[PDB]
RNA sequence: CUCUCGGCCGAAGCGUUUACUUUGAAAAAA
RNA sequence: UGGUGACUCUAGAUAACCUCGGGCCGAUCGCACGCCGGCGGCGACGACCCAUUCGAACGUCUGCCCUAUCAACUUUCGAUGGUAGUCGCCGUGCCUACCAUGGUGACCACGGGUGACGGGGAAUCAGGGUUCGAUUCCGGAGAGGGAGCCUGAGAAACGGCUACCACAUCCAAGGAAGGCAGCAGGCGCGCAAAUUACCCACUCCCGACCCGGGGAGGUAGUGACGAAAAAUAACAAUACAGGACUCUUUCGAGGCCCUGUAAUUGGAAUGAGUCCACUUUAAAUCCUUUAACGAGGAUCCAUUGGAGGGCAAGUCUGGUGCCAGCAGCCGCGGUAAUUCCAGCUCCAAUAGCGUAUAU
RNA sequence: UACCUGGUUGAUCCUGCCAGUAGCAUAUGCUUGUCUCAAAGAUUAAGCCAUGCAUGUCUAAGUACGCACGGCCGGUACAGUGAAACUGCGAAUGGCUCAUUAAAUCAGUUAUGGUUCCUUUGGUCGCUCGUACUUGGAUAACUGUGGUAAUUCU
């Protein structure tokens, strides 16, 4: 007997055709688009979107007055509204269907990051989370997939500790005003 | 002073004649607060001595930004030494422990079980 | 096993207690006591987990051997000593007097009383029986018997014992029409009026019960704890006052409270 | 009807039975 | 007297018994102190008995894998039931003595096998299912194999005893002492699995006990079982390329966009690492937090498999010549081999990827 | 994601299997920078084990004439701390493993009106019509004498 808990989940799904050219190709146009490190961030994010539309397809087949239904479809519409992902004006499980995988791929604290206008590009936005220049609200995250909730959108700023973002210069430009 | 205590949660502990808070410091540019100035930032912020203030458990959050611990303030330096563990008081140089292992302990023990009588403390 | 088992598993202890699964591999083992193991709450995790007036299990050990905390009147240094139903528990150093209430989900709540009613406490009589040369005894839920009751209590009454003496002050007969609270089962910690027992000889009565809000449930009549005549409770009841509100009424006075500040 | 009927309340009946279906209890935690 | 659905219940009365291996009815310990020889407060400990708690034990109903190359099984070596008893904590063929001749079975008895502890559960899964569950929770069983006990409330206990069987330790040869399927560790076995570490600080347990003890447990060490997060660069200029209703062709409306061999040019940004002080913690480590140094082949260098099809990706170059080899399958190799051995290039996943086996 | 693809023929459509495909679990190979969790001598051998440790325990409150420390030199028995030992309690829990085991274990469901129950908690405890201002003998520890090669022997 041990106090360890051993509840762990892995968080995507391998395809199960490897080599084929259409998924390969979208696949690498998302890793593109979004700046993504390999394949399986794509199928996490795909692994998610498909556990949402799961529980949607379960709560569409309960009658329209089952408190069941009620209860756990609006806390699932609450929560993917609260990351943006849906828009308030779809409050209906039928709107869980008609979701994307970019949809939640805007989301990441990369791509609102580098939509903000705080980095030039998409990898610039993930260089410069990994290196701990941005914090939401007063957090330093340095999660690229860091999900930014709605009422977190508009507090992410550039740290104020980085150089970027209230001074202290990095080891580079110091080392370099020493030299001359 | 740079550096910031706060105490969110707060009670008083008749029981344990003491008070007992969650210790919140502010200290941006600076490492993890040693615990020895916490201690007197709390005394003045409580009107007491720092040798009835014992912090423990600071943790400092990523980032930088502030470190969340615990502390007790004792009503007296002796209601401190009785109910503080031993280890608490041995950081503040109020205790100190046995210098054996547990290992030598043990086979004393064992090698003691093999004799009768006073010859008992005649071991080791 | 050989002999009786003296280690309880902290998986294996009693949901409503409340442990979470990685501060260890036991939990504190109830000693044997008026209440029954699964029925009871430790005085360590009344005074650790639910008051936090200690941090650690020595700490819990160090104010009950101060012998500062009384169990229906008389003081326990016992850690694990079960606490049940009912049960008072007297701080007098702090000054705060606390009765051991189901919670609508099942939880022993931390009810605090006034020291008036700190002086007395609810008993379900568990049987009635005649020995001792025609001297009429009494047992309680709380394993308490008491000589020469009222003629008129029976089985599964409810007496008002005074603390200090022990002895039967009142009682509440069990009749359709009285208030009840549930003490086992799914509905555990309702209160609500009783409105019929369906009988079932050689089997489980079952006691149907209508809450304050009119909602009705059932349970055994073994879980039925009859607290007031009429619809008056002779005990404080916690700030739910026994109506078990569903997951959807539930999240909305959450949402109106948190909304209402800022 | 209810072999207790009393000037709105209860001794008012698995009323051959079962399967089925819908309940309600009771049913460790993880 | 009360109670139950139901007593041969509880309570009462009578006549007596009342176990030498004889049962209860206190020859006990502390603290505080008292009160016109007496009366006492607060406890500790102990003893019946009755409840209670924690259980244990024994029954009820339903549910278990494969097998008929297992069709009949059991029958006083108690088999099924009855009566009386014995024993047992108690119900009972539990055992005994008489009596009856029963009891189970194709609705699969009995026998056999199980690389069979059962369950909660796990993997996979459209719906249905299939396989797994030694493994931290619950129940059972065992402590080398059997058997038998002592003490005790509780054990047929094995970190208790007694004996035999197997193995085995010391011996002065007379004797004596054994039980890691506890924690480490060793040998052996194998395809196959970690430290003879630190601590009772946590969770709890035990004790006469606030104080002692705990290889339970916790903490570190080993750890690519497996799971989560996530670096190995980002940006700008320069030369070049591409589009942008660019005029129905040639840098006179081609830089408010975009790409890359760029061993091109620049500054910025960093943590991997080293190290300091905190913090952490019994004490430490780790993470977090400061600070110092730390990147331009940022040589601070990403690999594992593949490139005929299935199936993403070269009938490019050299070698070999039905050889060596590749190839899960079809096939490739006999002198232009898109398939072997290599170089270059490419592409699949990526701190991971290949192989075998079970599913 | 309720999915298929290659292979019998000169060619075709089938049956049909082989092979591919994805997960999962053990092993192994190559490789491996950061960080958080985290399994880990089950499978074969419930095979064998060197060594060490894993179960002990005292309050104001059972027994202290161990000077072992320690005082207030006394109608002052016992100041106090206290090894040892006697007494009490625990050692029947925990941990390990899965050999046995096929209505057996186990699970849900009931029953004990057919039983036992240390401890805890409450009650009962002048309810008996028949040296007490405290009874008896031992034995430990301790002192002293020993035996055996050898033991937690005595």
């Amino acid at each position: 007997p041990v106090a360890r808990s051993w509840v762990c989940r892995k968080t995507y799904v391998t395809p199960r055709r490897p080599f084929e050219k259409s998924r390969l190709d979208q696949e690498l146009k998302l890793i593109g688009e979004y700046g993504l490190r390999n394949k399986r961030e794509v199928w996490r994010v795909k692994f998610t979107l498909a556990k949402i539309r799961k529980a949607a397809r379960e709560l569409l087949t309960l009658d329209e007055k089952d408190p069941r239904r009620l209860f756990e479809g609006n806390a699932l519409l609450r929560r993917l509204v609260r990351i943006g992902v849906l828009d308030e004006g779809k409050m209906k499980l039928d709107y869980i269907l008609g979701l994307k995988i970019e949809d939640f791929l805007e989301r990441r604290l990369q791509t609102q990051v580098f939509k903000l206008g705080l980095a030039k590009s998409i990898h610039h936005a993930r260089v410069l989370i990994r290196q701990r220049h941005i914090r939401v609200r007063k957090q330093v995250v340095n999660i690229p997939s860091f999900i930014v909730r709605l009422d977190s959108q508009k507090h992410i700023d550039f740290s104020l500790r980085s150089p970027y973002g209230g001074g202290r210069p990095g080891r580079v430009k110091r080392k370099n005003a020493k030299k001359g | 002073d740079t550096v910031t205590i706060r105490t969110r949660k707060f009670m008083t502990n008749r029981l344990l004649q003491r008070k007992q808070m969650v210790i919140d410091v502010l200290h941006p540019g600076k490492a993890t607060v040693p615990k020895t100035e916490i201690r007197e930032k709390l005394a003045k912020m409580y009107k007491t001595t720092p040798d009835v203030i014992f912090v423990f458990g600071f943790r400092t959050h990523f980032g930088g930004g502030k470190t969340t611990g615990f502390g007790m303030i004792y009503d007296s330096l002796d209601y401190a030494k009785k109910n503080e563990p031993k280890h608490r008081l041995a950081r503040h140089g109020l205790y100190e422990k046995k210098k054996t292992s547990r290992k030598q302990r043990k086979e004393r023990k064992n090698r003691m079980k093999k004799v009768r009588g006073t010859a008992k403390a005649n071991v080791g | 096993a050989r002999g009786p088992k003296k280690h309880l598993k902290r998986v294996a202890a009693p949901k409503h207690w409340m442990l979470d699964k990685l501060t260890g591999v036991f939990a504190p083992r109830p000693s044997t006591g008026p209440h029954k193991l699964r029925e009871c709450l430790p005085l360590i995790i009344f005074l650790r987990n639910r008051l936090k007036y200690a941090l650690t299990g020595d700490e819990v050990k160090k104010i009950c051997m101060q012998r500062f905390i009384k169990i229906d009147g008389k003081v326990r240094t016992d850690i694990t000593y079960p606490a049940g139903f009912m049960d008072v528990i007297s701080i007098d150093k702090t000054g705060e007097n606390f009765r051991l209430i189901y919670d609508t989900k099942g939880r022993f709540a931390v009810h605090r009383i006034t020291p008036e009613e700190a002086k007395y406490k609810l008993c379900k009589v568990r049987k009635i029986f005649v020995g001792t040369k025609g001297i009429p005894h009494l047992v309680t839920h709380d394993a308490r018997t008491i000589r020469y009751p009222d003629p008129l209590i029976k089985v599964n009454d409810t007496i008002q014992i005074d603390l200090e003496t022990g002895k039967i002050t009142d009682f509440i007969k069990f009749d359709t029409g009285n208030l009840c609270m549930v003490t086992g089962g799914a509905n555990l910690g309702r209160i609500g009026v009783i409105t019929n027992r369906e009988r079932h000889p050689g089997s489980f009565d079952v006691v149907h019960v209508k809450d304050a809000n009119g909602n009705s449930f059932a349970t055994r009549l073994s879980n039925i704890f009859v607290i007031g005549k009429g619809n008056k409770p002779w005990i404080s009841l916690p700030r739910g006052k026994g109506i078990r509100l569903t997951i959807a009424e539930e999240r909305d006075k959450r949402l109106a409270a948190k909304q209402s500040s800022g």
